[PDB]
């Protein structure tokens, strides 16, 4: 499951803590940022307690520093069944629904409702059907042959089994699992008769099988409010849910929650590029952590003493003091050359590359003058270069084809600025003929 | 009519295509029902009458 | 070489299908997404 | 177990019989005058007299007047309506906003209604229905472990029973009051029919057939506004699958809220319902707009409106929406007229080591004496806030450690690892790349 | 439904990311049973000076999927 090819954070399974949250020298992937690794075990512990709610996170420091990789170690840690609502900055600026609107959904995403329950089936090998009909079809009398590997059974057919079973049609040799309360009945494939293919079941043939499901707030949100159906979580046009049937779903998870059937997890909601929220979000996000159904917020920006968006002001972080009064700040540092060596040699190992070590000590020389993500970037496209002369490993002249074809930030800018004449300006005024 | 399990008197879930007993679950039929010598299965059945 | 057949579009249902004096067919297409 | 979250140590003003507030009562710390004057509102609220009284406490950032909302709702009680709101939320793409905020005025002012539910239920014995093509009637009996009952059925009922396709030996519930019929599945006595079967199958119910009972039912206006005027049309009790036509909000028009008000005040009048004005609470209100200032000035002249509570940290600011207007509070003076103005004042350095006690006592937290004085001077140096938000990872550290007990050197490695806005700000002047 | 769907006139939603994680899986399973094969192409944004910060932003968390 989960179909992907290689992303950004793909060598990140989660933060490298022992069982005293210190951060290893190297595991999982991560490298380096010891003091924002021990941070982030200290918040996820705080999120696996979960008896508190409400508390903002902020995650500041230069570009192409740890940070998103931070909220991918924690998000890779939390495991599954706990939610993370990992949203963008500016996707929260529609067009049928108010930003707060947007904001309340992202929030209520991420706290989630646990109900076990039980049910019973029966599955196992079909062996023989016989139905026998009348000239009107009025009455039906029907014969079912059913097995697994330890027993056999026989079944008198009823009118609505009948029916059932003709439509998806199912012969001898199938393995089917059938629903009694629901009436619904799933092919599982053919068993293993040569005369897709599913080994044949084992044990009892009616088992009780329990489910745990987790159902978040939002979706209950969607189908107790009656102007929209379930199809509204999938379509997306759920358009201004409005707050007293959030009132009563609140209402109704507290009583819920003293009789023990159903339990409350909370979950993450991670904001990347915080900056690009107005002030009405910030202003809103100051009121939506005093909530006791409100999850962990982790947010993160680059930006040091920009303009608030929507105000005229400048602001540390991008943000307003409100909002940094009530947030506890991680800071990430830039790297050295042995931790960017080591990163680049994960992201090697990554992408199934064999690097000569001269070559490593290039891309490192590379990486420390220039950017992490321009070296990082350079070894896929130099095993190209390796690839076409036909050669498995990756020398220094390819590494330098590599340089020579593709250019970083710091020479495109020196070669614009002196051949200014052949772009637009920011007046619209360009030159195209070459001669006078 | 409730349907019970000829060998224990428990709740008869299934029934055996071969002989037409009924039983509980899963070792009875592997223990009893389907290694059964011949001429106790209508033994069996003459207690509530289907033989 | 190679016989051009019916363009229709790409079903994404799940339905009775056989694994091979009348024969039935009930309506039976489903999702494969379940809710 | 117990989730904390920035609040719930509040549980009321702590005033006593004669409202002169205590020093420590309630879980408010300090902050004499300000409650006085919240219980003085609260028993203005209770009093359920007036109509668009409106107050506004202002003071500096993290000093108790969200605290004091919170506290002024506990007082009241659960069946007085209190509405939260932030100021940023009148902005809708749907409506106007004029609109949102007369919604929000009207989810403010409840109702309460006396009722009886009364409840059939139990297996189909016998289902005879008789005409004189139209059924007269049709007569139904019921079954329990306690014993039988036989009910006559007008067709109406009918038509439900055989819209559930209900047969004989099916549990059913009918309610008397509403005609609502539901079928919860066939009886146990009737599971041996088939050996394999689609039906489900449920118990008798060990109760008696006829039950009854009283309930209260409370209802707002707006809820009535709304079950009034919805443009598509009435829905079924049951529809898991939504409109095929996406029904918006609209601007409700006068008329509507006058005849709901007809209605509402002719039930009042026999005794089958009770007023019962609330609470509408706006905090940050200078990000309000110019219009919306203006139109709440309408708004508070009106005959039902509820009493308005506002809230606003800002000095001498600039209204939203206008460009040479400066008044306190953000809040322009045409309005600022209308309310009372609540001062919230500041804390200094035994309160908050007092109030860090107290979100230690309620988070389960043990913290040594010997921290306690550090965390106030800590609380003192840069936030109260920041103080409050360093406990939890200083007790998840010091449970690390084994120990149940908050120990200094924990105190300095959360003022490690956690910054708080200065020292982050000091970082960003002292860099060279964007932080 | 499925009849009135044909009938209204279409309009572009906000497709959410719940949808895109069932087709995911489902794409995912028909590739594990050997019936599908994924085609990953280009994208070509011509004058990209149109575009502004928010589109940029959003495309910093777009590029960074799987
Ligand atoms: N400690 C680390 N361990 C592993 N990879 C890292 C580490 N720090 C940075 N990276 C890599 O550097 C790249 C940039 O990181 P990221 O935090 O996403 O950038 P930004 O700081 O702009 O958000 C990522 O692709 C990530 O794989
Ligand atoms: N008198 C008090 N006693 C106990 N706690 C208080 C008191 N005053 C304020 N607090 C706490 O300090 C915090 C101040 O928050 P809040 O009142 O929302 O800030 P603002 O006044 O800026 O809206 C709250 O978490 C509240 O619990």
């Amino acid at each position: 499951k989960s179909l992907s090819l290689i992303a950004a954070h793909s060598h990140i399974t989660g933060l490298g803590l022992d069982e005293n949250l210190q951060p290893r020298p190297t595991s999982e992937g991560m490298v380096g940022q010891l003091q924002a690794r021990r941070a982030a075990g200290v918040i996820l512990k705080m999120v696996q307690n979960g008896t508190i709610a409400g508390r903002a996170v902020l995650v500041a420091g230069p570009p192409s520093t740890g940070k998103t990789a931070l909220a991918m170690g924690v998000s890779q840690s939390l495991g599954k069944d706990v939610p993370f609502t990992a949203i963008a900055g500016s996707e929260i600026f529609s067009l049928e629904l108010s930003k707060t609107e947007a904001l309340t959904q992202a929030f209520r995403k991420s706290i989630g409702i646990k109900i076990k329950e039980e049910t019973e089936l029966i599955e196992g090998e079909v062996v023989e059907i016989q139905i026998d009909r009348s000239i009107t079809g009025g009455h039906k009398q029907g014969k079912l042959t059913i097995k697994t590997t330890d027993m056999e059974t026989i079944y008198e057919l009823g009118n609505k089994m009948i029916d059932g079973l003709t439509k998806e049609k199912v012969l001898a040799g199938d393995v089917i699992s059938i629903d009694k309360a629901s009436g619904k009945i799933t092919k599982l494939g053919r068993s293993f008769a040569r005369s897709r293919f599913v080994q044949c079941p084992e044990g009892e043939l009616q088992k009780r099988k329990t489910v745990v499901h987790t159902v978040s707030l939002h979706e209950i949100d969607v189908i107790n409010s009656r102007t929209q159906g379930f199809l509204a979580l999938f379509t997306g046009d759920t358009g201004e849910i409005r707050s007293e049937v959030r009132d009563q779903i609140n209402t109704k998870v507290a009583e819920w929650k003293e009789e023990g059937k159903a339990e409350i997890v909370p979950g993450v909601l991670f904001i990347d590029e915080v900056h690009m929220l107005d002030i009405e979000c910030f202003s809103f996000i100051n009121r939506a952590l005093e909530d006791e159904f409100a999850p962990i917020v982790m947010m993160a920006t680059n930006r040091g003493v920009s303009k608030t968006r929507g105000t005229n002001y400048k602001s540390p972080h991008g943000l307003p003091l409100d909002l940094l009064d009530r947030s506890i700040i991680i800071t990430t540092k830039s790297y050295n050359e042995q931790e960017i060596k080591t990163i680049l040699s994960i992201r090697a190992q990554e992408e199934e590359v064999e690097l000569s070590s001269d070559a490593l000590d290039l891309l490192t020389k590379t990486g420390v003058e220039t950017s992490l993500r321009y070296s990082s970037n350079l070894i896929s496209v130099a095993q190209q270069i390796a690839m076409k002369r036909k050669n498995n490993t990756v020398e220094v002249e390819d590494v330098k084809r590599a340089y020579l074809l593709f250019l970083d930030s710091a020479r495109s800018v020196k070669y614009v600025q002196e051949n200014e004449s052949q772009y637009i300006d920011d007046q619209g005024n360009v030159q195209i003929s070459i001669a006078k | 009519a409730k349907k019970y399990c000829d060998v224990t008197g428990l709740k008869g879930f299934y029934k055996s295509p071969t002989n037409n007993i009924r039983y509980h679950n899963a070792e009875i039929y592997q223990l009893i029902v389907k290694p059964m010598a011949p001429g106790v299965d209508q033994e069996y059945l003459k207690l509530r009458g289907a033989n | 070489f190679e016989r051009a057949d019916v363009d229709s579009p790409f079903s994404f249902t799940t339905f009775g299908k056989t694994t091979s004096k009348f024969t039935d067919l009930i309506y039976s297409s489903r999702n494969p997404i379940k809710y | 177990v117990t989730r904390t979250a920035a609040h719930t140590h509040i549980k009321g003003l702590g005033l006593d019989e004669s409202g002169v507030a205590k020093r420590v009562e309630g879980g408010f710390v300090g902050q004499i005058e300000a409650r006085e004057a919240c219980g003085v509102i609260v028993d203005l609220i209770k009093a359920k007299k007036m109509s668009g009284r409106a107050i506004l406490l202002a003071g500096g950032p993290s000093t108790g007047k969200t605290a004091l909302a919170l506290a002024i709702s506990q007082e009241l009680g659960p069946k007085v309506p209190f509405c939260p709101l932030v100021g940023s939320e009148l902005y809708s793409v749907e409506v106007k906003k004029t609109e949102t905020l007369m919604e929000n005025f009207r989810r403010a002012i409840g109702l309460r209604i006396k009722e009886t539910k009364e409840v059939y239920e139990g297996e189909v014995t016998e289902l005879t229905p008789e005409d004189a093509k139209t059924i007269s009637h049709v007569i139904v009996g019921l079954k329990s472990a306690k014993g039988t009952k036989t009910l006559r059925l007008d067709p109406t009922i009918y038509e439900s029973i055989q819209r559930e396709k209900v047969s004989i030996g099916d549990v059913i519930y009918i309610e008397a009051n509403t005609g609502a019929v539901k079928r919860v599945g066939r009886s146990d006595a009737y599971a041996t029919e088939f050996d394999l079967e689609t039906e489900e199958y449920v118990p008798l119910p060990k109760g008696e057939v006829h039950k009854k009972k009283e309930i209260v039912q409370d209802v707002t206006l707006h809820d009535l506004d709304v079950a009034n005027a919805r443009p598509q049309g009435g829905q079924d009790v049951i529809s898991m699958m939504g409109q095929l036509l996406k029904p918006k909000k609209t601007e409700i028009t006068e008329k509507l809220r006058q005849e709901v008000n007809k209605v509402v005040a002719k039930y009042i009048d026999q005794g089958v319902a009770e007023l019962i004005p609330g609470v509408l609470f706006i905090d940050e209100v200078n990000m309000l707009d110019i219009e919306i200032f203006t139109y709440l000035n309408k708004a508070l002249e009106s005959n039902i409106a509820p009493v308005v509570v506002l809230a606003s940290n800002r000095g001498m600011t600039t209204v939203r929406g206008t460009e040479d207007v400066i008044s306190p509070h953000g809040v322009p003076p045409d309005l600022i007229d209308r309310l009372l103005i609540v001062r919230t004042l500041p804390y200094d350095k035994d309160e908050i080591r007092t109030i860090i006690e107290r979100r230690a006592t309620v988070e389960r937290l043990q913290v040594e004496s010997s921290a306690l004085d550090l965390l106030a001077t800590m609380g003192t140096e840069t936030s109260l806030r920041y103080a409050l938000q360093l406990l939890a990872p200083c007790g998840i550290l010091a449970q690390t450690s084994n120990r149940k007990e908050i120990v200094v050197n924990d105190v300095n490695e959360a003022k490690l690892l956690f910054l708080d806005a200065k020292r982050s700000t000091k970082i960003l002047e002292t860099s060279a790349n964007y932080l």
